[PDB]
């Protein structure tokens, strides 16, 4: 079953360098 | 700009950081991170993209933008 | 206040005519560096994102930003009243109930222009961070799109399936199922052709076919396609244009 976008926006949102040339 | 790039080779635990022209064979620089590791080359596997980086292929033609990860990993079978 | 013009009536056509095989009604946030196009599909699980940069314009001007909700049938009407090789022009202000647009063949010095009401919409709603995302992989949106168009065939619904080192696509038809299975690749004859995988965390998820068959439409426009899904999180379709970024949020399909 599908599920709604938003029930689901609200659901999931609640030291070296080397160098080479 | 389009003369070289950097780029950060982490194996999970320790990082290094490189600056290379983005036609140059990555050979060296996985012999660069390897030696510095004290690790075999033919120990360890690096990824990029989920590809398996070849000694022989440059950044250029791997699609490498600044400052790009690259993964080395144990040579096993598999994570 | 909002004076936003088109060089070419057309290319606010074509933008409108891609709405228009998904959507009813479009918001236009408008703010200082571009207009970002904002839909949702009328069952309510899909969403469309597309950000006309501001070099996409020929000129651009916002004091100040301004929504303004559309109905797509309305905008059609007017656009048909309109060559679409003059210049087309938006002229709000800062707290518009209705718009203007402004056809101006410049060859002839005729100039056309119609209002247009503005409407509330909800899709003022679309406050995503983006998130962040379990797998991202991109392929050749066309190679997409094959994909797509063989297992839609054979199933209502297809389920993506990401691991270390493999997308797998699937479909289960009570006449026939099928299943695809790509890897990472790189090639340098083809570059533009690579398959590119990062995952960080195995996926799993199953989305409504026909949506899918709507959101491969933007192939035509970028060559090749961005997926990020996330466990319970709806899934990025994104496609780079010169000037901005077409995304779809799709919900997956709950067990
Ligand atoms: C539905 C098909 C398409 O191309 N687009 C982009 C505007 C849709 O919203
Ligand atoms: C051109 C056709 C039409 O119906 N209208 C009114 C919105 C036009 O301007």
């Amino acid at each position: 079953s599908q599920m709604d976008i938003f029930s689901q926006l609200s659901r999931a949102k609640k030291g070296e360098i080397i160098v080479i040339d | 700009p389009e003369t070289h790039i950097n780029l950060k080779v982490s194996d999970g635990s320790s990082e290094i950081f490189f600056k290379i022209k983005k036609t140059t064979p990555l050979r060296r620089l996985m012999e660069a991170f390897a030696k510095r590791q004290g690790k075999e080359m033919d120990s360890l596997r690096f990824l990029y993209d989920g590809i398996r980086i070849q000694a022989d292929q440059t950044p250029e033609d791997l699609d490498m933008e600044d400052n790009d990860i690259i993964e080395a990993h144990r040579e096993q079978i598999g994570g | 206040m909002l004076e936003a013009k088109f060089e070419e009536a057309s290319l606010f056509k074509r933008i409108i005519d891609g709405f228009k095989d998904c959507v009813q009604l479009v918001n236009f946030q408008c703010k200082e560096d571009g207009i970002i196009a904002q839909a949702v599909d009328d069952s309510r699980v899909l969403l469309v994102s597309l950000e006309i940069g501001v070099e996409a314009f020929q000129e651009y001007r916002c004091d100040h930003p301004v929504t303004l909700g559309m109905d797509l049938t309305s905008l059609s009407k007017i656009l048909r009243c309109g060559n679409n090789t003059d210049t087309l022009t938006l002229i709000a202000d800062n707290t518009p109930d209705s718009i203007i647009l402004l056809f101006e063949d410049t060859k002839k010095d005729r100039i056309a222009e119609y209002s247009l009401k503005l409407m509330d919409i909800d899709a003022d709603f679309l406050g995503i961070e983006e998130l962040q995302y379990d797998s991202t992989l991109s392929l050749p949106s066309s190679e997409f799109s094959k994909i797509v168009r063989d297992l839609s065939q054979l199933s209502d619904s297809i389920n993506i399936m990401i691991t270390k080192e493999t997308i797998k696509f699937v479909a289960d038809g009570d006449i026939g199922s099928g299943s695809v299975i790509i890897k990472p690749f790189v090639d340098m004859e083809h570059p533009e052709t690579s398959i590119k995988l990062e995952m960080d965390q195995p996926v799993d998820l199953t989305f409504g076919a026909k949506y899918l068959l709507d959101i491969i439409k933007g192939s035509s426009l970028s060559d090749r396609v961005g997926i990020r899904l996330s466990s319970e999180a709806p899934a990025l379709f994104q496609f780079d244009l010169k000037s901005g970024f077409l995304q779809f949020f799709l919900a997956p399909k709950f067990n």
